[PDB]
RNA sequence: CUGAAAAUGGAUGGCGCUGGAGCGUCGGGCCCAUACCCGGCCGUCGCCGGCGCUGGGCUAGGCCGCGACGAGUAGGAGGGCCGCCGCGGUGGGCGCGGAAGCCCCGGGCGAGGGCCCGGGUGGAGCCGCCGCGGGUGCAGAUCUUGG
RNA sequence: GCCGCGCCGCCGAGGCGGGAGGGCCCGCGGGAGCCGCCAGGGGUCCGCGGCGAUGUCGGUGUCCCACCCGACCCGUCUUGAAACACGGACCAAGGAGUCUAACGCGCGCGCGAGUCGGAGGGACGCGAAACCCUGUGGCGCAAUGAAGGUGAGGGCCGGGGCGCCCCGGCUGAGGUGGGAUCCCGCCGCGCCGGCGG
RNA sequence: CGCCCGGGGCCGAGGGUCCGCGGCCUCCUCCCC
RNA sequence: CCGGCCGGACCGGGCCACUCGGCGGGACGC
């Protein structure tokens, strides 16, 4: 007779890609060996971002890559993306990006290699950053897709903000009594 | 690409044999007729087959070829071995030792080369 | 270290001996200070507890039935011990006491993990910034209260101890009325025996 | 993520007799492509779910009668019961599922949802990855094909092998590429279905053999058409149903000079993109080198690994300190000379 | 596929999923979006807000190829010519100014969302936004209107 | 009725009226409550000023000890448990008590 | 044929979990079925009424499967599956199957005792 | 002790107990819960767990180590090398030298769902593995049909 | 009550310095050394006896029977069922969460400011499949107002205006607090821990 | 465990050093042979 | 140590029923 609650004791979390491709299980295994014996804590959040979902892993646009490589004291770095980076078209300049991700779409790929840029693989970055040199760990944004706006506190409360669900969109579709 | 192939044939294969909780391999090149990774025996550049001779005595130890990938006609290289048991063990240690050839596979080799001679 | 608590324990000891036979000499009366250290074991189960006992009980982390901690009585300890002295069986431990749990029902905790106590390695490596090096440093945190009286206790897992050997009196009554919960002030000793 | 970009091999071109006819052709960078076990199963599973023809139960099944239920009150289970008469059955449950003769539980509907839509870039994907499947030896192997005396993995003849109009030239062709114990093995396999499936036109079952793929058919089809086991598939038209059988890849294909070369403009390099396709290229890969022991070989890594703790430690018994002499002085090293003190002081007080 | 469905892991389970107590009938609180006002309103005034009632005028026969009218910004206007149109102009910036036919492309109203490249450019549209034009008559450019 | 006896930390200030930060209970969600009460309902809270002075104190005590090289505590502590101590009876015995006879 | 190593298999239960109310009907087969019903003694783990399986009744891990004799049962059909117990004989023991005619049991018989593998059935059909 | 009366024959539980087997105050000893302590096994959970540095080993979806933990209706979720029908694959599978089904005081295995083997009966089909599709698992419904 | 001194009492609460000797002690002087022992990281014997094919040996859990202990009939509604509550005499087969449309979230896959041919067209037993083309259109890329309609660039630098916002240039989303990761210095050991950014 | 000795019951799970001593590394004497 | 062969966000020269783009040149590949 223990005195403890067993409600929370199955932590959720993902120790295993969900996803069934072979070659993202091979960097799962070149990052499980790299996280357990180099102490380095990038390797670390590289092996848990290799678990998470696509809605976890969102694509990372050119332009905003652009904006974080150009920060200070981020010349000669490697850009890292555990995940899609995608062409951003408002954007007419390159400045020679070191790129490392899972995925670059067809568009995004001509505009770095022609800039004189160099993209990378996980199994290129653990050779030249085994421990994560020089690396800067990048996210595309999370909190940004269309499913994001309807949560909140409901449509129909005050100072709410929140996105209803609707068939239409249009005149006749709610907004005639709790809108005025 | 190895690893790569073994994610393929991990868990379908026509050499697979899954039941009483064990999963054996059928595979000719296999040492402990193991579905491992190691000792599967179509998946390395390095293989080691300790095979019956084609008569009644004898073991054939079947190497492969570092250029024989691709062509499996000229891939593997026959070692007949009509020898005495502690002569026929001698030379299968020499072949796996000596050539730096699948160490890992070295008393796997002779463990089934013993059985065969009985 | 452990020559010196050897003699340590003796003189504290015979400080209070000469102190009492200089006030009973004086026809005067010396009162001893009141005990610092507490060992509390959980008598009852956990069937049908109070809210506020329920959580008494966890910041002791007596969690089940027959384990004991060591306490560091203060006026926000008492106060502790009051609002669970039917649920509790404490008293003031003695340095036989504080030995013999820790020797025997000592264990560790690391990681959140109970570890036995084999080897000084273990004590030494996660109390040696505080002056603890062997398990004599620690029972000499425990029994004499140190500055890292908190370190080394927490440090401690909780004694789970066996059934009182010889069977309680009435364990839903207080010592004072014939039972067994409440604070008996040197007779804990005897408890401890029967349940170590 | 990149491409392979890598250095092909040189592929072999050999001639009626199993032997090679000095031309060669450059293995193309579709046989390069990622191998995706996992696209090529969903392709397949929707794809070979477009092919079947819709069953149901008719629609007057159970309900052409006119059953009415006796109500209570007559100790009988309230289900409609059909019309008197003087007939057995007469007062039998009629519309229930649980009724004998009636309606089944929801009736099959003839607009199930049978086809399933894939898109354009995963039927590709999944033929890119089947086709690189097939010149791997362990794959080809592990489907179960007798490919251990074939010349060369991807099995490539000269054209002269489209224009065959007698099957005999066909078998003689199987015999000197040494593709014949693979047709051997599809007579051995031939046997009697195991179901219901005998009295649908199933009765018989056999493997799946070599997968001759030409360019231009000038009799070609005729001429493997009666050798069990043989696939002919046009180049320009490849079925994934047919390059990877119950969604497993690696099925040996028998590959002609014509369809090597159409091979390459089909799909196209990573560096340009396919001719007799608009707008479209091989897929990326996301791991360039997937040896993972090499990776983890390479002194780059070994540098920044730590010492491997091949030390296992097991739980130790936790011998009494109190009860056990030499537990008690590993932890307390004052023990035995206290301990010795004490024995000596009473042997003196004595 | 009918194997990972819930059902078959409800096999033995008397209730199958639906309780003792309240037990799964047929309609226990209407068909629909029935109650909206009477028995659901808590529902529909908390998610679905202006959902009852009238708002705004009514137009009878609406034709909504009339004010078909699709915009595009200027971050993504260079995107309607090749690259080296923007290129092959970026070099001489005194010189000839590229035509950009927003109406060719499927635009009638140009917008001002983005920056634009620092060069000039004719642009072609039914309309323009006020910030759209300031944008590009700075940058260089003219706004030529059609019709 | 349910704010009286409660505090807040005022973060608006208007004429003879703030504006209070009130925590409310419900079921099992503190709310932090902003309402508007005048000047006639409110009082400083004296253990708000008893702890800015313990602070004051505090910075002068490390301030003053370091110019010293001494160390002073800050921290407070529970009632200890009271120290040994000697007791003088003064000569005169302890007074003998008894418990006294039951009168109706 | 003697294993590798014959340890002391210890078995926490021999009896088998029969169905609650399995003899007093013969439509109730003695396959068990967890009760579910709301007033049902066996679901509420009575005293004295039939024992519910449950985890805790496994047995060891290293004597799990094992038979009496000390091998492990394996079944096979022909030739080429008896061949893959050729390695690993002292921990696995050969088990011809039902649906194969004594023609070619006697060849598997004859090849086991060849390869030194134990055939749970060695005289089965003759 | 009187006060003190209810209906079938009966209730310190019964027998019975009066130097107590009655009431009060206590002592020592003793009895056993799925509680507590120690030990074994099983599973779950947690380890910034360990191992790609090979006699054994690494089906890494594997193996190994450590600590704690284990009630459950309604309900939720996961695992199944549980079972059924059919399909694409696959095992150079199985079978008149006897398949499916059925019977068994036959031998077993698994915690269980179940499964394998032997005998008997039977007389022509049948099954394992990887995927795929369901009209896929019964003790109940005053269920339906038949006996 | 404090403070100072003195006297006296304090197993030895005691600490320092020295002196006559007596004698009890030391993880002081014994360890990159060889040999053994063992209260030392979970058990071994380098101990042993009886019994042997026609009546014995082991198993026979699941064939019967015997005894002790436990033990009321399931399902169901119910606050409460062994109920004098309901259904169920018995066995066999059948028998109940489905499918289509649409919506939401989670997950997997492809491509990605795109994305999809889901009409149709064209290559050409299984083939009613597969292959190829077609982006009309849908959904996204812009919102907001009832509507007329209108419609999303921040920052730094310099000059000027001093109200409260003009000009030039360099750039392309600001500022505060928190922030996995990465970078640098110094220190303690080209690795590992401290605190400084 | 305060010092030492003894008895009864239960079981050995796992399976590729630490901590105490003693002899010799120094010469002899006595007992026992 | 050699020597071929093969792949390219590889370099410089020649040649193609070449193709390619809201530019004879550019790019692409043979
Ligand atoms: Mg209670
Ligand atoms: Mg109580
Ligand atoms: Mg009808
Ligand atoms: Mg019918
Ligand atoms: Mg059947
Ligand atoms: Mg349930
Ligand atoms: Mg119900
Ligand atoms: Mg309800
Ligand atoms: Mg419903
Ligand atoms: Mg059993
Ligand atoms: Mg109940
Ligand atoms: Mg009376
Ligand atoms: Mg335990
Ligand atoms: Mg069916
Ligand atoms: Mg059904
Ligand atoms: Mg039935
Ligand atoms: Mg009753
Ligand atoms: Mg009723
Ligand atoms: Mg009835
Ligand atoms: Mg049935
Ligand atoms: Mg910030």
């Amino acid at each position: 007779g223990i005195d403890i609650r067993h409600n929370k004791d199955r932590k959720v979390r993902r120790k295993e890609p969900k996803s069934q491709d072979i070659y993202l299980r091979l960097l799962v295994k070149l990052y499980r060996f790299l996280a357990r014996r180099t102490n380095s804590s990038f390797n670390r959040v590289v092996l848990k971002r290799l678990f998470m979902s696509r809605t976890n892993r969102p694509p990372l646009s050119m332009s905003r890559l652009i904006r974080k490589m150009k920060l200070q004291g981020r010349e000669n770095k490697t850009a890292v993306v555990v995940g899609c980076i995608t062409d951003d078209v408002r954007i007419h300049d390159i400045p020679k990006l070191k790129v490392c991700a899972l995925k670059i779409t067809s568009g995004a790929r001509s505009r770095i290699l022609k800039a004189g840029g160099q993209i990378m693989t996980f199994d290129q970055l653990a050779l030249a950053a085994p421990k994560g040199q020089n690396t800067v760990l990048l996210s595309g944004p999370r909190k940004a897709r269309e499913v994001y706006r309807h949560f909140g506190k409901a449509p129909g409360t005050p100072h709410s903000r929140t996105k209803p669900y609707v068939l239409s969109k249009g005149r006749k579709f709610e907004r005639a009594r709790g809108r005025r | 690409s190895a690893h790569l192939q073994w994610m393929v044939i991990r868990n379908c294969s026509s050499f697979i044999v899954k039941r009483n909780h064990q999963v054996f391999s059928t595979e000719p090149n296999n040492l402990k007729a193991r579905n491992s990774f190691r000792y599967n025996g179509l998946i390395h550049k390095k293989t080691v087959g300790v095979q019956p001779a084609a008569d009644g005595k004898g073991v054939i130890v079947v190497l492969k070829k570092r250029a024989g990938q691709r062509k499996p006609a000229t891939s593997y290289e026959k070692i007949s071995i009509n020898k005495n048991s502690r002569s026929t063990l001698s030379s299968v240690r020499h072949i796996i030792r000596k050539n730096n050839y699948r160490k890992d596979l070295r008393m796997a080799a002779l463990r089934r080369a013993s059985a065969i001679l009985k | 270290r452990a020559e010196s608590y050897y003699k340590e324990y003796r003189q504290i000891y015979r400080k209070e001996v000469r102190l009492a036979r200089i006030a009973r000499k004086a026809g005067n009366f010396y009162v001893p200070a009141e005990p610092k250290l507490a060992f509390v074991i959980r008598i009852r189960g956990i069937n049908g507890v109070s809210p506020k006992v329920r959580k008494v009980l966890q910041l002791l982390r007596l969690r089940q039935i027959f384990n004991g901690t060591f306490v560091k009585l203060n006026k926000a300890s008492i106060n502790m011990l009051r609002l669970a002295e039917p649920y509790i069986a404490w008293g003031y431990p003695n340095l036989k006491s504080v030995r013999q749990l820790i020797y025997k029902r000592g264990y560790l905790k690391i990681k959140n993990q109970r570890i036995p106590m084999t080897d000084n390695s273990l004590i030494e490596k996660y109390l040696g910034k505080k002056g603890l090096m062997c398990v004599e440093d620690l029972i000499h945190e425990i029994y004499t209260v140190g500055k890292n009286f908190k370190a080394a206790n927490n440090f401690l897992w909780p004694f789970k101890l066996s059934s009182p050997r010889g069977g309680m009196n009435k364990k839903t009554t207080h010592f004072v009325e014939g039972g067994d919960a409440g604070n008996r002030e040197d007779q804990i000793n005897r408890m401890i025996r029967r349940m170590n | 993520a990149v491409s392979m970009a890598c250095a092909r091999p040189l592929i072999s071109v050999y001639s009626e007799k199993g032997e090679t006819s000095g031309k060669n052709v450059t293995m193309p960078a579709v046989f390069k492509a990622p191998i995706r076990p996992d696209i090529v199963n969903f392709v397949h599973t929707n794809l070979r779910k477009n092919n079947r023809q819709p069953y149901a139960v008719s629609k007057l099944a159970g309900h052409q009668t006119s059953a009415e239920s006796w109500g209570t009150g007559r100790a009988v289970a309230r289900i409609p019961r059909v019309r008197g008469g003087g007939t057995h059955r007469s007062g039998q449950g009629a519309f229930g599922n649980m009724c004998r003769g009636g309606r089944m539980f929801a009736p099959t509907k003839t607009w199930r949802r049978w086809h399933r839509r894939v898109n354009t870039t995963q039927k590709r994907y999944a033929v890119c990855s089947a086709l690189a499947a097939s010149a791997l030896p362990a794959l080809i192997m592990s489907k179960g094909h007798r490919i251990e005396e074939i010349p060369e993995v991807p099995l490539v003849v000269e054209d002269k092998v489209e224009s065959y109009k007698k099957t005999k030239e066909a078998v003689l062709l199987l015999k000197k590429l040494k593709a014949w114990n693979d047709i051997k093995k599809v007579y051995a396999s031939q046997r009697m279905r195991a179901g219901k499936g005998k009295m649908r036109n199933r009765r018989r079952i056999q493997r799946r053999g070599p997968c001759v793929i030409y360019n231009e058919n000038n009799g070609i089809i005729k001429a493997f058409r009666n050798i069990p086991g043989i696939t002919l598939l046009n180049v320009s038209k490849l079925n994934l149903l047919r390059l990877a059988p119950g969604g497993h890849v690696g099925r040996f294909c028998i590959w002609t000079e014509s369809a090597f070369r159409k091979l390459d403009d089909l799909y196209g390099t990573w560096r340009k993109s396919a001719k007799l396709k608009a707008d479209y290229n091989l897929p990326m890969h996301k791991m360039t080198n997937t040896d993972l022991t090499r990776i983890l070989k390479s002194q780059e890594i070994q540098r920044a690994l730590r010492a491997p703790n091949k030390k296992v430690k097991r739980r130790e018994l936790k011998k009494n300190p109190l009860k056990n002499l030499r537990i008690m002085m590993r932890l307390n090293p004052y023990a035995k000379t206290a301990r010795r003190h004490a024995i000596l002081q009473q042997l003196e007080n004595i | 596929p009918s194997k990972l469905r819930k059902t078959r892991k409800l096999r033995g389970h008397v209730s199958h999923g639906h309780g003792r107590i309240g037990k799964h009938r047929k309609h226990p609180g209407g068909r629909g979006n029935a109650g909206g006002m009477h028995h659901h309103r808590i529902n529909f005034d908390k998610y679905h807000p202006g959902y009852f009632g009238k708002v705004g005028m009514r137009h009878y026969h609406l034709k909504k190829n009339q004010s078909f009218c699709p915009t595009i910004n200027l971050d993504k206007l260079w995107t309607l010519v090749s690259e080296q149109t923007r290129l092959n102009h970026a070099k001489n910036l005194e010189g000839p100014a590229p035509i950009i036919d927003a109406v060719h492309a499927g635009y009638y109203k140009v917008l001002g969302k983005g920056k634009l490249p620092k060069q000039p450019v004719i642009v072609k549209a039914k309309f323009f936004s006020r910030k759209a034009e300031e944008k590009i008559k700075s940058v260089g450019g003219a706004c030529v209107l059609v019709a | 009725k349910c704010y009286h006896g409660k505090t807040g930390r005022v973060y608006n200030v208007t004429q003879h009226a703030v504006g209070i930060i009130v925590n409310k209970q419900l079921r099992g969600q503190i709310l932090a409550k902003r309402i508007n009460v005048r000047v006639e309902h409110i009082r400083h809270s004296k253990s708000r000023d008893s702890f800015l002075q313990r602070v004051k104190e505090n910075e002068r005590k490390k301030k003053e000890a370091k110019e010293k090289g001494i160390w002073v505590e800050l921290k407070r502590q529970p009632a200890q448990p009271r120290e040994a101590h000697f007791v003088r009876t003064g000569g005169v015995e302890p007074q003998l008590l008894e418990p006294i006879p039951y009168e109706f | 044929l003697r294993p590798l190593t014959k340890p002391k298999i210890v078995k926490k239960r021999t009896k088998k979990f029969i169905r609650h109310q399995s003899d007093r009907y013969v439509k109730i087969s003695r396959n068990w079925r967890k009760p579910r019903g709301i007033d049902n003694r066996a679901r509420r783990r009575f005293k004295g009424q039939i024992l519910m399986p449950n985890i805790g009744y496994g047995s060891n891990k290293k004597t799990k499967h094992m038979l009496p004799t000390g091998f492990k049962k394996f079944l096979v059909h022909n030739i080429k599956e008896l061949e893959v117990l050729m390695m690993s004989n002292k921990s696995f023991c050969a088990e011809i199957a039902h649906n194969v005619s004594s023609k070619n049991r006697k060849t598997i018989v004859e090849r086991a005792a060849q390869l030194a593998i134990k055939v749970t059935n060695p005289n089965a059909r003759l």
